[PDB]
């Protein structure tokens, strides 16, 4: 017996990287998983050399994070990379999510993996909004004070939770050494989880683009997907390169390179792009408590695709009437996006209310009925 | 959704008049625009496999319509990593889109369904 | 409605018990005692099972030879059964030599010779049936069953006794303890088939009258058992099938829930994978094990004795690498009857057993085992109209009642034999008969 | 003479149905004592739960009525 | 020795009372006591180690 | 015995409220017992003890 195989640790890693037989139909939609892994490792190795420079206490740590873009030997590249990949790490799971849903990934047999999926996505976010802090410059503290705040609405308790989040009466020091030392920890939870959907996925093995079994008809993941996943790869660091190397600040706020100012509140107060369509939801309902819990909601709502998609088959390659219903859907949440960083203001306040109604009605009646309907229609058109 | 919920509420949509005078055109349309039959496959080979049930029914396929399935899965799944579609003889007829397996999967459903119910009886 | 059983005594306190059915041209006659190896002590054990095999060697009058073509001109035949705490010895015969089988079953009983010769010619054949009862799997099981439950208790000894004890049985202890136990009180005559109540009583008077009176005459079926949870591994890798019997203390003949004890017991009842109808059975039990290939069959019991009983289950798997989940599963479905039981499972095993307890008398051994049975356990035959008001009376929520105070958090008797490396150790299986959700 | 047997089938969900479920209620209200004693034996320290639950407890709830002297008080 | 239906000698651990309710339940006694200095210990731990989170001396004097 | 136990111990839901229940109760009592019991070791010598000259 080949040493990769008798060997414990070996036919561990061999599981997973080299024997594992995967569908030898995958398409470019299934390079998400190792993009994301990719901004992981990334984001672990520039993360850990900027803890190596930083300083979290609040009187130093916007000044740090200058020292680092201006005295540190290519600190500037390990700033921008780590910023940037903030950003292709959610372009990337968006992506991955978007794959999952429109694949019927969500389906049994894996069920377990895209529920673990969505506490991974929730931690991503808690990872990213806690990192943005750190610069501790306007969009940063203004940022914190708002979406800490959301707590306050918990009944009864919410604003000692507050208090004890913030560990005093206002965001400050003692808020900004606390998210340094969780958002340090955050993205080691994160690779756990991604490590336990995996292995959860295990079980069944990828989907594929047919929605059927590849049982009959299986590929080793190396050589084959290796290769094909290091075309992403490059094509990633393209994209990687043209944003740290020659815009490195497009995808940033200019506020946050003024140092927090508990004073001055800055003209708009927006989330990081990719968590505006949650905002956008959250404005929706007048209700505080009632925007946090839709917001939440949300989120939590993708853990019943598995009950809501009636369809006897899985996925949407075939269905012409799913397909259409998710492209509407998707368009809707680039809308929420866009709503989410225009002012509080007409049109867009009921404009935002509409797309609101919109996301949840996929889940909660258009997706049961439309795929109800096409069950119908597959037996009765094969007839 | 079970293949007897499907059955059942297509049947009732094929008994009254009205209805199948709407929903059978519209039905047939549908099928020609997804598009499976372009990949060579049957109806029945695209339903989700991967449930106690219809690993059953699978078993109790005639062993000719079950290497006949698979050769269809395979041929399949050849066409789709090579983003070609089917040609000639490769691309299923309306007249070969047989429902070999809905009579299986009905027996396999009409079972378990009756053994929920019975399990649930009560002595009157 | 059967024909009712007529019962009559004698002088010396001999009840004979009749049930006639015009419609066989059979007879089973013979006489129920109540008395067995419980009856023993330590240095005597294997005495009653000594002398079942003497009653058949020959008699005061007849040789062992002559005993042989008496009852082969009769045409029918004798049998003979030792347990615990009864021991049976009966004839069946043609309808009209009824009075030859009780003449001989008299002289077998009362006038046997017990001959030095003949107990050392059996000496041997005993010492070889300890070395073959070692194949008949189920009967190691429980024997080792009742050793553990009743950790050096009458009732824990085994039937045959040690090889010791055979060796040193003398005709003077056998003749002691068939005169103290063999009394006219303690005995009864039954007659099933084309009898005569009015003839057997008069084949009584004349050849069972002269039986010994006890001195302190108790009822028919009058007896402390202190159950011990424990078990006995008997690991053998080289069998293919492993046998398996879990047990709590269970009820006497006369408990009151002896019947409540018999529904539960229906609840998980039997389940064989050889018999084409056991994979539809209604018993969640079976369900899971027919689905999953848990084990070859199980069977469910309640064994009654005067003063105690065992309730619990027999298994036999040759899945060796998921006993673990057979034993898992069963216990959690004793759970259940504590906690989750119904009208829906009570009155369907209700129903079950209403017709179950009389389909089992089917032929004329049958219905003289149960008037011989009933007469010495509990003093009386018991009419179906009473068992059907009994059965009728148990309620779901006595039997959640039952299983509470009887399986729940108990301990239990544990006996593995064959490949049993899959059994768990004591505790583990002792954790199941709880659930930590309830 | 019985020409069939006498049944009905019960309303059922996820294999479950009234009968077993109406068994079980009691439980899930224990456990919803468990529960409700463990978390606010959790949050006793907290002094929102002194002041709007414990203090007004009768008899008892004097253990959670303390006052520090303001002569014994920097803040 | 060679029987195996003579059970080994077990009476110098057995009790009496092994079957009673007073038995059992005194073993859930020691189950439960050990049960509830868990919990107390636990709930102290968790409460005077997460109170770290919670504002600090020098914060509260500046208040 | 058969009581308390068929009360607080067979449900392991009742029996789990009667330990968490306890816990409570014996924090809060240990608490009173140990703060007074550390007074009287400690007599005299504490702010509490001293305070009252100033
Ligand atoms: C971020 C980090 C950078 C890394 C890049 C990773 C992106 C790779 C990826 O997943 O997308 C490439 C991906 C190529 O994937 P593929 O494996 O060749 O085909 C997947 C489908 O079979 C393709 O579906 P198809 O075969 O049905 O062809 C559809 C596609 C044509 O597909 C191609 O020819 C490619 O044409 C379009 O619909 C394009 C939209 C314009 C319509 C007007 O392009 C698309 O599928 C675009 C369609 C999306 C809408
Ligand atoms: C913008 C709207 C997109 C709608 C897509 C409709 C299908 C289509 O044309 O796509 C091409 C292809 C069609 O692929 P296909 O697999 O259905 O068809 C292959 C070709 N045949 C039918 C012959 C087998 O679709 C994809 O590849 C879809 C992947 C979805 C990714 C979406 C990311 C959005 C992120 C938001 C997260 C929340
Ligand atoms: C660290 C925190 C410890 C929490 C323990 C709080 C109470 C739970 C307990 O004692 O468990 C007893 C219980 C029951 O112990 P048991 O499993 O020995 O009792 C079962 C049998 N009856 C119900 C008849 C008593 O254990 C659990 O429920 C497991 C949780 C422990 C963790
Ligand atoms: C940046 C990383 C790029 C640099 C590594 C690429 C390999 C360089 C050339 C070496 C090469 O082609 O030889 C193969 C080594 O590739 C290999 O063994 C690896 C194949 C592909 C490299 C990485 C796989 C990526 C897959 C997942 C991406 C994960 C991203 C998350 C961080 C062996 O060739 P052969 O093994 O085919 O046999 C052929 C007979 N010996
Ligand atoms: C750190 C973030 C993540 C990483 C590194 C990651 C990685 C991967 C990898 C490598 C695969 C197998 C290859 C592939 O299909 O792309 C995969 C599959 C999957 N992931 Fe993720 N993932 C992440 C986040 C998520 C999230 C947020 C979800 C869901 C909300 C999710 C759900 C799934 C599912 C359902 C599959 C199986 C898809 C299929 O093959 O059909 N993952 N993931
Ligand atoms: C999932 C992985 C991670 C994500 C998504 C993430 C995200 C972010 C984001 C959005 C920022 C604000 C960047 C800026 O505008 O300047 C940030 C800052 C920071 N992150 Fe992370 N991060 C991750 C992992 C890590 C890790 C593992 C460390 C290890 C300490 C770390 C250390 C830092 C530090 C020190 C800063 C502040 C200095 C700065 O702004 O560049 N990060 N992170
Ligand atoms: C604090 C710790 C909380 C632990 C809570 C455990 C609650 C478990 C309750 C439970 O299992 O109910 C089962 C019952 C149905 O019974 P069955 O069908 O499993 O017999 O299920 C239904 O009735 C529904
Ligand atoms: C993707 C990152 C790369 C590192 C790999 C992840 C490390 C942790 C993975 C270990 C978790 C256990 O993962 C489990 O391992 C065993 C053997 O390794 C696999 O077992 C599989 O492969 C072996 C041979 O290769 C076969 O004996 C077995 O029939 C098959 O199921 C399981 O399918 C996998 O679920
Ligand atoms: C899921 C778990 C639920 C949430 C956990 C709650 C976290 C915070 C709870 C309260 C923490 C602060 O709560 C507070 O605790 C400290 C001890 O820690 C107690 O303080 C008490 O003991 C400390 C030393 O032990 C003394 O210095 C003090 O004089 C005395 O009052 C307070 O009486 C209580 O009000």
């Amino acid at each position: 017996m080949a040493l990769r195989k008798k060997n414990s640790l070996l036919n561990m890693a061999n599981s997973y990287v080299l024997d594992s037989p995967q569908p030898s139909n995958l398409n470019y939609f299934w390079n998400f998983g190792s993009l994301l892994a990719l901004c992981l490792v990334i984001q672990l190795a520039t993360g850990i050399t900027l803890a190596m420079h930083y300083t979290s206490h609040a009187s130093l740590a916007f000044d740090s994070v200058e020292h680092i873009m201006r005295d540190v030997n290519f600190g500037w590249f390990i700033r921008y990379a780590h910023a940037n990949t903030a950003s292709f790490f959610f372009i990337c799971i968006y992506a991955h999510m978007g794959r999952n849903i429109y694949y019927g990934s969500y389906k049994t047999p894996r069920v377990l993996p895209w529920s673990i999926g969505v506490i991974i996505f929730l931690l991503l976010i808690i990872t990213a909004f806690m990192g943005y802090v750190l610069v501790f410059g306007q969009m940063s503290l203004w940022g914190a004070t708002v979406i800490c705040n959301l707590v306050s609405a918990i009944p009864w308790l919410g604003e000692d939770i507050v208090h004890f989040l913030w560990g005093g009466f206002s965001v400050g020091n003692p808020t900004l050494q606390r998210f340094f030392a969780l958002h340090y920890l955050m993205p080691f939870v994160l690779a756990v989880f991604a490590l336990l959907h995996l292995i959860a996925l295990h079980t069944a093995g990828s989907s594929n683009p047919l929605g059927i079994t590849s049982n009959v008809d299986k590929l080793s993941m190396h050589p084959y997907y290796s290769f094909k996943d290091l075309i992403t790869v490059f094509a990633f660091l393209l994209m990687f390169t043209l944003f740290v190397f020659f815009s490195p600040d497009k995808l940033g706020h200019p506020d946050n390179y003024i140092p927090a100012n508990p004073m001055v509140t800055p003209a708009s107060i927006v989330p990081e792009w990719y968590l505006l369509p949650f905002y956008a939801i959250l404005r929706a309902i007048p209700d505080k408590l009632g925007g946090v819990i839709a917001m939440v909601a949300a989120i939590l709502i993708l853990l019943i695709l598995p009950i809501v998609d009636r369809s006897i088959i899985r996925g949407n390659a075939f269905k012409p009437i799913s397909k259409l219903l998710f492209g509407f859907f998707i368009c809707n949440f680039l809308l929420l996006g866009v709503l989410g960083q225009v002012h509080i203001e007409p049109p867009f306040i009921v404009l935002g209310q509409i797309c609101t109604i919109f996301y949840f009605s996929y889940f909660l009646i258009l997706l049961p009925m439309v795929s109800t309907i096409e069950n119908i229609f597959f037996y009765i058109g094969s007839l | 959704a079970s293949i007897t919920s499907v059955v059942k509420t297509s049947e009732l949509i094929l008994k009254s008049p009205l209805l199948s005078k709407i929903v059978v055109p519209l039905a047939k349309t549908y099928v020609k625009f997804s598009g499976y039959r372009q990949l060579g496959f049957k109806m029945n080979d695209l339903i989700i496999e991967e449930t106690p049930n219809m690993q059953l029914a699978l078993r109790r396929l005639p062993p000719t319509e079950s290497y006949d399935r698979v050769y269809r899965l395979i041929r399949a799944t050849q066409f789709s990593l090579s983003h070609k579609l089917a040609t000639g003889n490769d691309i299923t007829k309306p007249e070969e889109d047989d429902h070999y397996l809905i009579p299986y999967i009905l027996d396999v459903e009409a079972e378990a369904f009756e053994k929920d119910a019975l399990d649930n009886l009560e002595v009157v | 409605v059967s024909p009712k059983t007529r019962t009559s005594n004698l002088k010396n306190g001999l009840t004979i018990a009749s049930e006639s059915n015009p419609l066989v041209q059979t007879a089973t006659v013979g006489v129920w005692i109540d008395a067995g190896s419980r009856n023993e002590n330590a240095y005597n054990n294997g005495t009653a099972h000594f002398f079942e095999h003497l009653a058949f060697k020959g008699t005061d009058k007849r040789s062992q030879h002559q005993l042989e073509l008496d009852i082969e001109n009769m045409g029918g035949h004798l049998n003979a059964y030792t347990s615990r705490e009864s021991t049976v010895y009966y004839a069946k015969s043609f309808k009209d030599d009824v009075p030859k089988s009780v003449e001989i079953l008299a002289d077998i009983l009362q006038h046997s010779k017990l001959a030095e010769s003949a107990i050392d010619r059996e000496r041997e054949v005993i010492t070889r049936e300890l070395e073959e009862v070692n194949k008949q799997y189920e009967e190691v099981v429980f024997d080792h069953l009742h050793a553990t439950a009743f950790m050096n208790q009458p009732l824990g000894r085994t039937i045959l006794g040690p090889r010791e004890n055979i060796q040193t049985i003398t005709n003077t202890e056998l003749r002691k303890f068939i005169t103290e136990n063999y009394t006219a009180d303690r005995m009864v005559l039954v007659g099933a088939g084309a009898v005569d109540h009015d003839a057997l009583v008069e084949l009584a008077e004349k050849y069972f009258s002269h039986l010994p009176s006890s001195q302190s005459p108790v009822p028919l079926g009058t007896p402390i058992p202190n159950f011990v949870g424990s078990e006995v591994r008997l690991r053998d890798d080289t069998m293919p099938v492993a046998h398996i019997a879990i047990a709590v203390e269970g009820v006497s003949w006369t408990s009151e829930d002896y019947y409540t004890a018999l529904v539960a017991q229906a609840i998980i009842g039997n389940y064989d994978r050889a018999v084409g109808t056991s994979r539809h059975q209604g018993s969640r039990l079976s369900n899971i094990v027919s689905e999953n290939n848990l084990a070859n069959s199980f069977q469910s019991f309640s064994t009654s004795y005067s003063d105690t009983g065992l309730w619990g289950i027999y298994l036999t798997s040759e899945n060796t690498t998921q006993i673990d989940d057979l034993v898992h599963f069963t216990l959690k479905e004793w759970n259940r009857l504590s906690t989750s039981v119904s009208n829906l499972q009570v009155e369907r095993a209700k129903s079950q057993l209403k017709a179950g307890l009389l389909l089992s008398l089917d032929g004329t051994t049958y219905v003289a085992e149960d008037i011989g049975r009933q007469l010495t356990t509990l003093g009386r035959r018991v009419t179906p109209a009473e068992v059907e008001a009994k059965l009728e009376a148990v309620t779901e929520h006595d039997v959640r009642a039952w299983a509470q105070k009887t399986l729940y958090d108990k301990d239990i008797a544990l006996v593995g034999l064959g490949p049993i490396e899959g059994l768990y150790d004591y505790n583990r299986i002792r954790n199941d008969m709880s659930m930590m959700r309830w | 003479y019985v020409k069939k047997p006498s049944y009905k089938i019960v309303p059922h969900f996820l294999g479950f149905n009234i009968p077993t479920v109406s068994k079980w209620i009691p439980i899930f209200g224990i456990w919803g004592a468990a529960a409700g004693i463990g978390a606010l034996f959790l949050i006793e320290g907290v002094p929102r739960t002194r002041q709007d639950i414990l203090s007004k407890i009768p008899i008892i709830g004097e253990h959670w009525i303390r006052e520090i002297p303001a002569s014994d008080n920097p803040f | 020795g060679k029987s195996t239906y003579k059970i080994p000698d077990f009476t110098p651990y057995l009790k009496k009372d092994r079957n009673t309710d007073a038995n059992r339940l005194f073993s859930y006694f020691m189950i439960g006591s050990f049960g509830m200095l868990s919990a107390a210990g636990a709930k102290a731990t968790v409460q005077d180690f997460l109170s770290n989170m919670s504002a600090s001396a020098d914060v509260l004097a500046m208040a | 015995a058969t009581t308390f136990y068929n009360v607080f111990v067979k449900r392991n839901s009742a029996f789990v409220a009667t330990i968490l229940a306890s816990a409570f109760v014996f924090d809060m009592t240990f608490e009173t017992a140990i703060d007074n019991f550390w007074d009287r070791i400690n007599a005299g010598k504490q702010w509490k003890d001293i305070r009252h000259k100033y």
